[PDB]
């Protein structure tokens, strides 16, 4: 047991491969969902049954300081017309130990949207561009 | 219990000249059309002819007649893209051997028996949806064209009609509870009928049959009604 | 109940008196199956488009989707040569490691429909 | 649900080792077929002949002591050696039906005496009241004639067990090697009918009022007003109806107990005992407490309800069909190891 | 592995004028029209006919017969703007062009051949839609008219329909596996009609059949059914 | 819009694709759409 | 399985023993192209139609609009003209740099599947 | 597809191994059938057989006319780059290697039989140094079917995962003349090999193909006689009636028996030479616990691409490769020898 | 559904409404809506 390694939603680890995007900073939206078709017994009733039908991973919205490496991101972005690369990525969980608690692999990637900062002259704060990603699976 | 079992196929579209002589198969192979995804949803559908007419002389509900059986259709719908090597001619090239479906292949021509090239649907063990059919209608959507005016991605739908493949080219024995007149009964449909059985057999007596002897029923063709 | 008829048997035996065996029946129909899948596509010139054409699916990978196709190169096959008989199902398995393709042809003589499986009884 | 057993004598193949079989062609590779005028190859040819696609035969005799108590018409245990007797078929948790078709071929050749075939019967009885799962069939005397079978079976036997079957009247079957009509024991075609069932309909309905395909004529035909006199003590029947062939009149257990009387019941409830002990392997693991007890309710409640989706259960909802009760009342706190008891319900009889 | 490779290219309507004579190729131009926006769809359709009646002595299906092909289609969706300099009638005179094409030319006419111009819709590397065909419909939308009356912003919709170019004005090497009755099996369909490939070559034993030898197959103009 | 008339009959003595025919020209179209207001000074019949 | 019948050859010779040497098999339908594409349509008034409008697309700007219209006009024509080929794609390719427009056509007598590019050895 | 040939011809450059595209091309170069040299015929029945790209290496002129470098090169020539088979050395493109001149220095006289050992066995350790190209074998001609069984058990025994064999020689024919040659079969063989790099994919083994090009074939086999060759790694070609020549047999020569088909083979130098194409982290970044998790997901996210072709058995991605490169499989010694994976792919044939 | 004909024409000497006429009787129609589903085993031919 040792008091258990219980999870933790601060440290963690959240990187892109591929051209040079770099570690990010804040995850959202992980989600694998199913499209579950419901079908009425019309001499029964008491319930509707249900039956599983495929499955669907929904988008991830990533975000970071707005550092002088975001060149990369728009090249990325608008490289759609000469070609686009899909590399792999990881979305990991950490105790403060360092050690790992659940690592997620997306098989494959690409961009889809890009919200970039919100300047403003009267709100303190640090812009935070937003890099959404398209999925095609987990890794194992 | 299963072949591969575990393993993923496309299906692929086949594609073979058309029969030349007196044969109903189709000939050898010309152009194997492998998909790039396969069909979402495949849709089978069939119809029935049956002339009713509402009228008689006593204007009573009519037995209807069964006037001839329509051909199977089928209405795929053929998905290709190449958008993660843009410019590339992937797709154009593979539409453009996929339109041979619709015009008359020069073979035939030559043999005095014109007629677009047979194709088959086949698909792993989707054994309802595999039959000799033609083309019908191909519509086909484009969309995304690359810069240099390739274009991309393609849509295109299909309208197949099963091709029928006809011409391929009564002994029973006595139990218990059989009798002469039930065995009329049962294959003929005329109850008094049942002279012909002990006709074609030499049957005598009808009162003495062997049970578990054989017995050959003719066809209807001593009774043309 | 259909009509199955008597023939000479394949493998051609003098007999218990001599001159030629004969066997009808259920036996019968066997036979028949033997010579039809057994031969190519060919070697008869006559009769061309007689002979399970079994050869062009050998040497596919293993999947499902050259397992299918066999599942039909059978049913047109024993269909348009052998009319006596009413085919209930094909097998395609690998039931000895996974380098060979089995094939378990169900079949039922019309209205007997006593189910049987050919054997090929080497 | 439907694999059968067979214990009889076949020239060659293994000597009282349960081989399997699944289609005629693999039995005449193993033992023949019809040399010698044994009865297995026969009663086997039916059951193929009439559905079921599997098959379990014990070979015990021999061509030519051909016939004894254990070799010829096979009765001992085999002092449970997993490869003599009836012990053969206590190592397959598989066979759901057993029958002896040989078991009466020594009575018509003179090798048995009939006190001696009444224990190799019952002690059957003993084997299927054992194992709780399987039914055996059991076949009457040869040309026992109708007015004197009632007697033999309140006399001689008297077997009254919740596992077996009875079907008096022999069967005249057609042999396709010969064309020639043999008289047979009804326990191998019988059998065939209950392979019908299950793949055709489940084991809700009754093996009852289907074709004994196979058959060409039955000696001694029974009329109704005999019939009554026979039905309802516990013997089924095999009548020649009219026009519609051979068919099996009687779905009667060979018990006297009223709740149990029906075939089907015992048909169902060995396939309802054996579905769920299959299904909630929670045993010599997942620690026995008042949380166990609450799991097991649970996972038997999420299959009775479902059973009841195909019909097979009374009672216009499924809360009125079946009554459950795994809580702290029945586990008293003495059951430190005996524990983990329920109870449950099923019910949908026949005509 | 390409050409121009990395350009982007506009695509254009070229018209030319009907053929006069005994001829099938088009004639000279007479204006090439450049597009302001390359189409963001462009659909092709294709269509068969293949008659089939449902009855027979024995009403079972019967195997339809092909009757012919129509001709190929294409759905344009055209459109113009001058938004940045209103007033300007840029896009009323290039629709004026862009109308030529559905009524009879002068030239043409003259010589007692009432056709309407040809077209032909060329556009990069996109050979599946460039062929020769004629314009059947012209719808048209007009929005955003600018001030003084001069339309500014108009989509032109266009109807196109493939013509035919018809008119473009038998030696097998015998390999060990095959035999005569083979060949006439793949080349005639009737496995019976050998006699006839010997008779042109006028081998006389079909015994051996050299390997590597030429045989020069006739049409079926020797068996015309 | 627009229209013309091509007609052409696929059947043939070797069923390929015929040339059509230029049966003829339609004549021009336009849908206008025109609007009447007085709604500013009510009770006048200058729009009937 | 076309046949390619036999004739003369574009650089005319005298031959082995004499007179002019006629040329045939897969060399002849290699010579047919090469008359076929040189000639501009015209320069042999009574066959207008025959030859190849390549020249009125010289001096075109160097874009895949110019390839484009290079792909259908060696399609027809050679479809038109010359029957006993069938062609298999032409390819437009930049030579030394962004300056002349190399043509690759590459074809196959009809029935004998034996891929074959043009090379037009000078 | 990228073949490589090993011949004598008339002209061109020596011992360097340019490229051909087309049939044309090779005129230009090396001339045409003069002389009666095997190299010129086997290239045409493989560009005639499919395959747009040929490597030739021309090393022995028309007329030392045959010996161990000149003629039937097989020097590694102290890695000189352009000697023998050590020219293949720096292309690594190159998939097909073939050897069919030296079989005319034995019909010729010129070599003796052992010395033919030597090149062709010379050649396989050529193959089996690299890890991606396979080797055609050609038995001695007209070697009788009951005694070729002997030879290759006897006199070569090779024994190699990297080597394909085929039994019975070609009558080509040659469209200058149309007269009837013998070949062997080596160079029509690998123009089937490219052909399924083009079509179905390098999963379906090169077998059950037409040997288009070929018109007879010396020494008719029968079934009975092949069933005794199959099983020893030998494959055969036969000429089933009314179904023109095919290729029979997809065994490679090897007698392990988890190599034995040949599109497993083929399959795995494919699939080795798409990743560390693919996965060229090295003399880049830091060997730590961080790029050991990034290659397992590399390689993963390919695998699984590879599956969606198909050519991988179990139903659903996690069935079919298993990828372990964490920490414990690089020891805290990691001695920059680090860097260890492992993978999975099968799909083999009838 | 279920459908009747009375056919019925409007005109007459008087024009007046003209009695219908029962011209015959049409056959009863039915539309079902099988659905079967293996989703649970799949891989399963049960369905096909």
């Amino acid at each position: 047991m040792t008091r258990k390694d219980p999870g933790s939603s601060i440290w963690f680890s959240l990187a892109i491969d591929g051209e040079s995007l770099g570690y990010f900073n804040g995850c959202e939206g992980l989600s694998t969902q199913v499209e579950v078709e419901q079908r009425q017994e019309g001499g029964n009733n008491g319930f509707v049954w249900q039956l599983p039908t495929r499955v669907t991973y929904s988008n991830i919205r990533l975000t970071r300081p707005l550092t002088p490496d975001t060149a990369k991101v728009a090249k990325w972005i608008s490289s759609v017309q000469t070609g686009i690369q899909r590399p792999t990525a990881q979305i990991s969980a950490l105790r403060a130990d360092g050690s790992l608690v659940a690592r997620w692999g997306l098989i494959d990637v690409l961009p889809v949207s890009w919200q970039g900062p919100s300047l403003d002259p009267g709100s303190a704060s640090v812009a935070n561009e937003v890099l959404e990603i398209a999925h095609h699976g987990f890794t194992d | 219990s299963k072949g591969a079992g575990k393993s993923l196929v496309r299906a692929n579209l086949a594609i073979h000249e058309p029969p030349t002589g007196k044969s109903t198969s189709p000939g050898g192979l010309i152009k194997r059309f492998p998909f790039e995804f396969n069909p979402a949803q495949l849709s089978i559908s069939q119809r029935s002819q049956w002339k009713a007419t509402p009228t008689a002389a006593v204007r009573k509900a009519a037995k209807p007649q069964f006037m001839g059986a329509e051909p199977r259709e089928m209405t795929l719908e053929i998905f290709l893209d190449s958008s993660m090597k843009p410019g590339g001619n992937t797709v154009m090239k593979k539409v453009e051997s996929l339109l041979i479906c619709c015009e008359v292949t020069a073979k035939s021509l030559a043999a005095k028996q014109p007629s677009p090239p047979w194709v088959i649907f086949e698909w792993g063990s989707f054994s309802t949806a595999r039959f000799n059919a033609y083309v019908a209608s191909i519509e086909t959507q484009y969309t995304l064209f690359g810069t240099a005016g390739v274009p991309i991605r393609a849509t295109c739908q299909m309208g197949l009609v099963e091709i029928p493949g006809p011409t391929p080219n009564r002994v029973h024995r006595v139990v218990a509870g059989d009798s002469l007149q039930s065995l009329a009964w049962s294959e003929y449909g005329s109850a008094n009928a049942w002279r012909v059985i002990a006709e074609a057999n030499g049957i005598d007596d009808p009162s003495h049959l062997p049970t578990g002897t054989e017995l050959i029923l003719p066809a209807t063709e001593e009774v043309p009604h | 109940e259909q009509f199955v008829g008597s023939g000479w048997s394949f493998p051609l035996r003098i007999g218990p008196t001599g001159g030629i065996a004969l066997v009808s029946g259920e036996q019968e129909v066997e036979e028949a199956m033997r010579l039809i899948l057994a031969t190519a596509p060919g070697e008869r010139p006559m009769r061309p488009e007689f002979g399970c054409a079994i050869h062009d699916l050998v040497f596919a990978p293993v999947n499902e989707q050259t397992a299918g196709r066999i599942q039909h190169e059978v049913y047109v096959t024993l269909d348009r040569w052998e009319p006596r008989i009413e085919v209930h199902d094909v097998d395609v398995t690998t039931g000895e490691e996974q380098n060979v393709l089995f094939i378990d042809v169900r079949y039922s003589i019309r209205g007997t429909n006593n189910p049987r499986s050919l054997v090929f009884p080497f | 649900t439907s694999v059968a057993a067979f214990v009889g004598l076949a020239p060659t193949g293994p000597l009282n080792e349960p081989t399997l079989v699944t289609n005629w062609t693999q039995y005449v590779a193993a033992f023949g077929d019809f040399t010698g005028g044994y009865y297995l190859a026969h009663s086997v040819y039916g059951f193929f002949n009439n559905g079921g696609s599997a098959a379990y035969v014990v070979r015990v005799g021999g061509s030519a002591q051909a016939e004894s108590a254990h070799p010829g018409p096979a009765q001992y245990l085999g002092d449970s050696s997993d490869r003599t007797g009836f012990g053969g078929l206590e190592a397959i948790d598989e066979i759901s039906m057993v029958a002896v078709p040989d078991l009466m071929a020594a009575y018509q050749r003179g090798a048995i005496d009939l006190e001696a075939v009444k224990a190799v019967q019952l002690g059957l009885i003993a084997h299927c009241e054992l194992m709780g799962d399987r039914v055996a069939i059991i076949d009457p005397p040869p040309n026992q004639n109708a007015r004197q079978i009632r007697v033999w079976r309140q006399e001689t036997a008297g077997y009254d067990s919740k596992y077996a079957a009875l079907y008096y009247p022999w069967i005249k079957s057609f042999d396709p090697a010969t064309g020639q009509s043999r008289l047979v024991p009804p326990s191998g075609h019988v059998a065939g009918i209950w392979a019908r069932n299950d793949s055709e309909r489940g084991v809700h309905k009754a093996p009852a009022n289907e074709v004994v395909r196979g058959a060409v004529d039955l000696e001694l035909q029974i009329t109704r007003g005999e019939q009554d006199l026979l039905n309802p003590i516990g013997v089924n029947c095999i009548r020649s109806f009219p026009g519609r062939g051979i068919r099996v009149w009687g779905a009667r257990t060979l018990s006297s107990d009223p709740a149990w009387r029906y075939l089907n019941i015992r048909r169902y409830f060995n396939y309802l005992e054996e579905s769920i002990l299959i299904g909630t392997q929670w045993v010599v693991f997942e620690p026995n407490d008042h949380n166990l007890w609450a799991r097991i309710r649970r996972n038997v409640s999420a299959f009775l309800v479902n059973e009841w989706r195909n019909g097979a259960l009374f009672g216009q909802s499924p809360d009125q069909a079946y009554y459950v009760k795994c809580d702290e009342e029945t586990n008293p706190p003495e059951s430190v190891d005996l524990g983990r008891v329920v109870c449950e319900i099923g019910i949908a009889p026949v005509k």
